[PDB]
């Protein structure tokens, strides 16, 4: 040993250390470009709830029907009396990649069962661990159904021993939504006395058709994706709302508010709340805002590190809760704290408002490969919660050097976010031009992330962002030419394309047409008048973008009013939306183009304990 | 002092670890904030760098004084060539396929140690071959680049 190898140790451990920090700013801002992507998109979904809220304001106050199905088909037999050995053939069935299609009539089964059965469970299910001396609290599941086979695997099977609490989003974020359902369904069918459900802000036929759901329901039975879909429309009504630990803990999806009180969602008529986006149908009895507003507060409100209550203009909806508030509503309800599952984190679990909101996230890899790892809480007698970790799909994680490791996730966001963009491309462009009075084809470091942050409003670090959505840029100018031709490379487009969007009613919700065309109705005989249909178009066009400017749909009646203003005309005066999305569609086309199987035994866990985390 | 770009580039890079947004962060993470910007100082350096900046205990660091030290630390850099030669003073035959046994051993013991996590990383990415000996070369060309 001499004083050189100290040296040589110290510098490499120098260096070492100083490449591991660099990594973990760049997973910190993965990470922040992800959230914000979720965010922006969640944000826009939730002003259709202002639009209705306005637009209320404004205007004056066991049939057999299933056919045979197409391709290959499960032979599997599930009887009426669900038992356990139906559990173990359901997940085996499920559990292949390819040739896990039941037959239609066991789907609907399982589903009309379910939905007579939740409808005498009171709106906040009491659950009790003086028996059981242990309950179990799982977070979203978003169609990992590996994840739930995985903490089934490692907890055992639900019974009056090792109870549940799932906490609500169990379907339309991942590609293997239904058999989360109905594994789901079928576990609480089978114990009815050790399963627990919550409903979450996912569990809105608003939400399925914006994030896929609907499109796997239709690929997956196109001969009678209708009456499936009916059903889980008809399961989503009578979901209860939270759930009540020993009396003392309590369990929401979403969070609470400063006028959030126990003794009036108890009350609240559940059957009612079909959708939580759109407003309830009432028999003629005209709504009620608070209750509503109570509704939308349980489900998508946000924790927030300072004091006081404002509105949660981060994801469009729900309100942000700081300490104060917590420790109001805790003094006030006589509870000790709040568990939580609405949004993730990287270790999937958090704590926050001194050690009185516990975060829980049960979704691992929720955005890409290798982005989060999932987690659920085990609770003893005494209400200490203790933390374990996983993580699916360890081989093929496996498989990979670190580079590459974070070289996937890396690569995942820059399409996400390039995909995001795409859409501003002409505007973007036009406020590159502005800020170049010369033409020369460079601007400033400032200027690139005015126009940015001007344009995406997204608020991501964008000057860490600047060698890789611009590469090969000098310390002081940035030629927007190469940044276009990223948002203009096919690929993104050939992305974009399968992307879901904003609008599109009467293929996402038809309902939602009929909720707005019978709330415009001033008088109940069903007739409308173009000056109230101009008010409704003005109103829709003031919150979304460019969606009829006015003239195709007052064209349309112009085309229609043969007899004046009067009743909805049942389809063929929906024609006017039909055809009026099919040239705006038509229109936006033209101007672009004018230019394996499941293993539980593959993953890695851990055991935290509750004060080492 | 610093350049027109670094005095929002910095700022940008510290609010990606802010829990609060008030522009403090805690003392701890100064070690990571500090390197992910070109420095490399070592744990001795980092307590003497608060030991002048801290009197109080408070644990709580804002933009200026951050600024302020890293304003002093850039003074000095290294090029990533003398990196080399610490790995070849390590070959005592000059064979250049160090294995990991006596790789984990010196800097786990000798200098600084560091912790079991850092090491486990660091000769898990090195050590792709099961044989137990890390190629130095390909090590240090894959990681710099
Ligand atoms: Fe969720
Ligand atoms: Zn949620």
């Amino acid at each position: 040993m001499d004083e050189n190898a100290i040296r040589a140790a110290i510098f490499i451990q120098k260096w070492y250390r100083r490449h591991q920090a660099r990594r973990e700013m760049q997973r910190r801002c993965n990470w922040q470009i992800f959230q914000n992507l979720e965010y922006a998109s969640e944000q826009d979904q939730a002003e259709l709830y202002k639009f209705f809220n306005d637009l209320i304001k404004h205007m004056p106050q066991d049939k057999d029907d299933l056919v045979e199905e197409f391709g290959d088909i499960v032979n599997a037999k599930i009887e009426l009396p669900i038992r356990k050995n139906h559990i173990d053939l359901l997940i085996d069935v499920f559990r292949k990649k390819r040739g896990n299609r039941l037959h239609p009539k066991y789907v609907a089964l399982i589903l009309r069962e379910a939905a007579k059965s939740l409808k005498q469970l009171p709106n906040i299910s009491p659950v009790s661990t003086a028996v059981s001396q242990q309950v179990t609290v799982c977070g979203d599941l978003h169609g990992k159904l590996d994840d739930l086979l995985v903490v089934l695997h490692k907890n055992g099977l639900p019974s009056s021993s090792n109870p549940y609490v799932f906490n609500g989003d169990f379907v339309d974020r991942g590609k293997r939504g239904l058999e989360v359902l109905l594994l789901l369904l079928s576990l609480y069918l089978a114990f009815p006395n050790a399963v627990f459900l919550n409903r979450g802000n996912h569990e809105d036929s608003v939400m399925n058709a914006r994030y896929g759901f609907i499109r796997e329901v239709e690929s997956k039975y196109p001969r009678n994706h209708k009456r499936i879909l009916a059903f889980i429309d008809e399961v989503y009504r009578w979901l209860p709302l939270g759930s009540v630990l020993n009396s003392r803990v309590l369990i929401v999806h979403g969070g609470f508010s400063d006028s959030t009180s126990l003794d009036l969602i108890k009350s609240i008529d559940r059957g009612k709340y079909v959708s939580i986006l759109r407003p309830p149908l009432t028999d003629g009895e005209p709504l009620d805002k608070t209750e509503w507003q109570q509704i939308f507060d349980i489900m998508w409100s946000d924790p927030q590190a300072t004091m006081g209550c404002v509105p949660n203009t981060l994801r469009g909806a729900g309100v942000w809760f700081g300490p104060d508030v917590t420790d109001n509503f805790l003094q006030r309800h006589r509870l000790s704290y709040v568990i939580r599952s609405h949004e993730c984190k990287p270790n999937g679990h958090e704590f926050m408002h001194d050690n009185k909101i516990i975060t829980i996230f049960s979704a691992s890899n929720y955005y890409a490969i290798g982005s989060n790892k999932g987690a659920y809480i085990r609770l003893n007698n005494q209400l200490m919660p203790h933390f374990v970790q996983y993580i699916s799909a360890a081989s093929q994680t496996k498989r990979l050097s670190f580079k590459q490791r974070m070289g996937i996730v890396e690569s995942s966001a820059l399409k996400e976010l390039a995909v995001r963009m795409r859409d501003h491309r002409d505007e973007l462009e036009d406020e590159f031009r502005k800020y170049d009075p010369k033409d020369s084809g460079y601007i400033s470091i400032s200027h690139w992330c005015k126009v940015m942050e001007n344009v995406t409003k997204l608020g991501l670090p964008w000057r860490l962002l600047r060698d890789k959505l611009a590469p090969g840029t000098d310390s002081q100018k940035v030629n927007y030419n190469r940044t276009l031709d990223l948002l203009d490379t096919d690929v993104i487009l050939e992305a974009e394309a399968d992307g879901m969007s904003v609008m599109d009613a009467l293929y996402a919700n038809k309902a939602s047409l009929v909720a707005i065309f019978n709330i415009i109705d001033a008088d109940n005989s069903g007739e409308i008048t173009l000056d109230e249909f101009e008010t409704a178009i003005d109103l829709l066009v003031a919150h979304m973008p460019g969606a009829y400017s006015k003239a195709e749909m007052l064209e349309k009646c112009r085309m229609m009013d043969l007899n004046g203003d009067g009743k909805v005309d049942l389809n063929e005066f929906l024609e006017a939306f039909r055809l009026s999305d099919l040239h705006r569609k038509e229109q936006q086309d033209e101007n672009i183009r004018r230019r394996h199987d499941i293993d539980p035994t593959d993953c890695e866990s851990k055991v935290i304990d509750p004060k080492k985390s | 002092q610093l350049t027109e770009e670094q005095i929002a580039e910095f700022k940008e890079a510290f609010s990606l670890f802010d829990k609060d947004g008030d522009g403090t962060i805690t003392t701890k993470e100064l070690g990571t904030v500090m390197r992910s910007l070109g420095q490399n100082p070592t744990e001795a350096e980092l307590q003497d760098m608060i030991n002048e900046v801290d009197a109080d205990g408070n644990g709580t660091i804002d933009f200026p004084e951050f600024l302020t030290m890293m304003a002093r630390k850039m003074k000095d850099t290294d090029s990533e060539e003398e990196i080399r030669e610490a790995f070849r003073v390590f070959d005592k035959d000059g064979n250049g396929f160090i294995s990991a046994a006596e790789l984990r051993h010196v800097m786990t013991n000798l200098g600084e140690k560091l912790t079991d996590e850092e090491v486990d990383e660091m000769i898990r990415e090195a050590d792709i071959d099961g044989d137990g000996q890390v190629n130095y070369e390909e090590f240090v060309t894959m990681m710099t680049s």
